[PDB]
């Protein structure tokens, strides 16, 4: 349970992440389209609004391991071939189950 | 910063040329990733300094 | 409309919630499947005739079944409410006895085979669990998730399938033929379960199962089951002899011998099944069965 | 920016503007350039001032993305 915290913090973290990523897309887009001089401090107040987001989230994390996960979680790829299951069992003392087999 | 990608690496030396052209100049930083050999990226060197006539050139 | 939660499953979970019209308690069982890819499957026919032919076939040993609905993704199952199971008699619970009372179970085990085998349907998915009981005590079957409509002759099939605690001696080898056997194999170790109340056979993977079937039952030579070095999927092993089968159980009569050692046939061609099974000299005696008033039930 | 040294020059002088001329030429060349990191080529940004990208959509970003 604790492991799968972890793991789920890392998704969580790494949204805001990809939203921090994506934030600064938008104001670079809107840059020059309604801007000819006097629109120019509010990308000076852009990164004040991304550096105040980065202090409040490196504080409040046990330092994530780098892991390449999917942030939104949705059905991922394993491998989709017929792996079966375990390697034939194997035992060496007490046998004890094994699931059976399916479609 | 506002930090962007990569156009296909190749297009690169197009850019060099369009940006002098009209007036602001570019200036390419430090870092990079690619083509390492010498084990890793702090090698071995005494950090006790000496010399202020390199010192002084090597923070400006 | 969700009422109470029981257990989960090897590839759906139960849901005890009560359905519409139909004032009878419905464990609706949730296979889980897709349905967010494209050129997906989706649901299987690996119960599509559970689900639309068993409303044509009645009969006491077999469960029963109201309707069926669903969209791909969640195939809610409707079928009755069931009290216990047989699990629970021998495994954990040990207090729960049944002196003389395995007989009964016996009966109207092979009396559901019967009436599945003569309209041409196997129950490949035998596990010391599917012996659902009601509150009267009616010995019914689980699901039918692997059902199979097979005829005369036998040809290649699925493979490495059914529980590995039960599995028939032509099955372990891989074998592609086939017939009556396979269904008539757990019956004996369902009866070997409930004597003892102890696995009778615990084993692992296709190979781990071979040494403890082997070693207790013995090895088909060629006067037993004929017919075993053609198959191409064959292991050798030792030259294992033959544990008799009326000292291993400690309460077992006499004319319960003569229904063991039948089902326990390594010859499938030769193997009882349940219409010679009935007539046997077991089930005409002095001590008969209970209808199942007089059977316990778990707490 | 050229438009902070600009007023340490104004109080320097002591109420007294530098002409004129050089103040509205103050807006030729800016601080660019290109940084490279895990992108294994070019990662585009420069310094935490604002004036130095406003001018330069008009040219690189117009022609390719």
């Amino acid at each position: 349970q604790e492991n799968e915290q972890r793991r789920l913090f890392i998704q969580k973290e790494e949204q805001l992440q990809q939203i921090l990523k994506r934030k600064n897309k938008q104001a670079f887009l809107d840059e020059l389209e309604s801007s000819d001089l006097p629109v120019a401090l509010l990308l000076a107040q852009h990164k004040d609004r991304s550096t105040q987001l980065e202090m409040q989230l490196e504080k409040p994390k046990p330092v994530k391991p780098v892991t390449f996960s999917t942030g939104i979680k949705m059905g991922q790829h394993i491998s989709l071939a017929p792996i079966h299951k375990l390697e034939e069992a194997l035992y060496e003392y007490q046998p004890l189950q094994i699931e059976t087999y399916g479609p | 910063t506002v930090s962007f990608e990569v156009k296909q690496e190749m297009i690169e030396e197009l850019q060099k040329r369009c940006i002098h052209l009209e007036y602001p100049l570019l200036a390419e930083y430090d870092f990079r990733n690619d083509s390492v050999n010498p084990d890793i990226n702090i090698d071995l060197k005494p950090t006790a300094v000496l010399r202020p006539y390199q010192e002084k050139s090597l923070r400006k | 409309e969700k009422l109470d939660f029981l257990g989960e499953g090897q590839f759906a979970t139960v849901y005890k919630a009560r359905d519409k019209n139909t004032n009878q308690i419905v464990a609706i069982k949730k296979i889980k499947l897709g349905h967010r890819s494209e050129a997906k499957d989706g649901i299987n026919r690996t119960a599509l005739r559970e689900i639309k032919l068993l409303q044509e076939l009645s009969h006491p040993n077999i469960i029963g079944l109201l309707d069926a609905f669903g969209h791909k993704s969640n195939i809610s199952l409707v079928f009755d409410f069931m009290e216990t199971d047989l699990e629970v008699i021998i495994k954990d619970n040990s207090l729960v006895l049944t002196p003389s009372h395995i007989k009964a179970y016996m009966l109207m085990t092979l009396q559901g085979l019967e009436y599945l085998h003569q309209h041409w349907i196997l129950h490949r998915d035998l596990k010391p669990n599917n012996l659902l009981l009601d509150e009267n005590g009616v010995l019914k079957l689980a699901d039918f998730g692997l059902a199979k409509s097979f005829g005369s002759p036998n040809r290649a099939y699925t493979h490495q399938v059914v529980t590995r605690w039960y599995r028939a001696p032509e099955l372990l080898f891989g074998a592609r033929m086939y017939g009556v056997g396979v269904d008539m194999w757990a019956v004996g170790c369902i009866l070997a379960e409930l004597l003892l109340r102890v696995p009778f056979l615990p084993g692992d993977s296709d190979l781990d199962q071979l040494t403890r079937i082997f070693e207790t039952l013995g090895t088909p030579t060629e006067e037993q089951w004929p017919d075993m070095c053609s198959l191409p999927d064959y292991v050798t092993f030792k030259s294992f002899p033959g544990i008799p089968l009326h000292h291993i159980f400690s309460a077992a009569g006499d004319d319960l011998l003569d229904l063991i050692q039948g089902l326990f046939l390594f010859n499938p061609c030769a193997r009882i099944t349940a219409t010679q099974a009935l007539k046997m000299k077991y089930f005409s005696n002095r001590p008969g069965p209970t209808p199942g008033c007089q059977l316990p039930r778990p707490n | 920016q050229t438009s902070d040294i600009t007023e340490y020059l104004r109080k320097l002088s002591k109420t007294g503007v530098p002409d004129g001329i050089m103040q509205f030429i103050k807006l030729c060349t800016v601080s660019y350039g290109k940084v490279k990191l895990v992108l294994k080529h070019n990662r585009y940004f420069v310094e935490s001032c604002h004036p130095d990208v406003i001018q330069h959509l008009l040219q690189d970003p117009v022609i390719r993305e």
